[PDB]
């Protein structure tokens, strides 16, 4: 999914994952490498790209809560409420009502 | 022709593992030691992918 560099803004992006734990992403993604034919040494043209691998919560329940960073500006003497988001996979198999 | 070779074996649950060829019995197979051959549309053969 496409996107652009807006001039307040940068690239918020989501994606949805419907599969395996191993997962990794990158942007400007034209290539993995540029074409290694060979290089020979000689010099190799390397602009940047920011590719990342990341992992799974290895929960067997599959309920588990995300909690976003936080890595912005901050002003002490406050209080702060963490934004958090969360799922329940299954339902609650029996739960209780809290 | 039937492969159901996937990219990733797609073992849900709590891990995954990749694919195997099996070792069982088959009704293709007691044809087959039976001696004779058949034709049908049915699910004879087992999926070997
Ligand atoms: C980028 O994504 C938008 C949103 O769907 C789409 O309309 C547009 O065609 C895409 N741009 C490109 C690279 O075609
Ligand atoms: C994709 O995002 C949806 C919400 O839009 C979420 O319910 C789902 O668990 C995510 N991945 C999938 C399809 O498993």
């Amino acid at each position: 999914s496409n996107a652009t560099t807006d001039e307040h803004g940068l690239v918020q992006f989501s994606i949805n994952t419907t599969n395996v734990m191993g997962t990794s992403l990158t942007v400007r993604v034209n290539y993995k490498d540029r074409s290694p034919c060979y290089g020979y040494q000689w010099v190799s043209e390397e602009h940047e790209e920011a590719h990342h691998t990341a992992y799974l919560v290895f929960s067997p329940s599959k309920s588990f809560v995300h909690l976003e960073p936080m890595s912005h500006e901050l002003p002490c003497g406050h209080t702060q409420t963490v934004q958090a988001h969360y799922i329940l996979n299954g339902g609650t198999l029996l739960g209780l009502k809290k | 022709e039937d492969c159901i070779n996937r990219h990733n074996v797609y073992i849900n649950g709590i891990t995954y593992t990749p694919v195997s060829s099996t070792n069982e019995k088959d009704m293709y197979s007691f044809l087959e030691d039976m001696g004779l051959k058949a034709f049908t549309n049915s699910k004879i053969r087992k999926p070997k992918m």
